[PDB]
């Protein structure tokens, strides 16, 4: 029985350390991912969150009829 | 905020044109003709500075 059907002790071992690491990173990277997100929305500073503002293309930078401006 | 500040009137007194519209709409031409450089020169110096206090004198 232990040797046609079921696994070896070390497989499933090194598999649920596997397991482990990568749940692990994963949940790290969770909680990065919340602060990252709490800290550059609140300065933001950042690629996300950037809420678009006027173009300066559009700015016509010929001289005017009144030069008062 | 800041102080705006402001020449006083003895940099403002002049001799005027003391002259009508039609009067100096009859020699336009030449006026344009003869006083050009010092016109050019004041409108230069209004359109680049964008201030009357820096292009009075």
């Amino acid at each position: 029985i232990a040797r046609t059907f079921f696994d070896a002790p070390e497989k499933n071992y090194e598999r649920t350390m596997a397991i482990l690491q990568i749940e692990s990173e994963k949940a790290e990277l969770r909680l990065k991912e919340l602060e990252v997100r709490r800290l550059m929305r609140a300065k933001g500073d950042g690629p996300w969150f950037q809420y678009p503002t006027i173009d300066k293309a559009l700015i016509d930078h010929s001289p005017k009829a009144t030069p008062d401006n | 905020p800041g102080i705006v500040e402001l020449p006083s009137l003895e940099d403002l007194k002049v001799q005027e044109v003391k002259v009508s519209s039609s009067v100096l709409k009859a020699a336009a031409h030449h006026y344009g003709a003869q006083c050009d450089k010092p016109n050019k020169e004041f409108m230069l110096c209004r359109w680049e500075e964008k201030d009357p206090r820096r292009c009075l004198e």
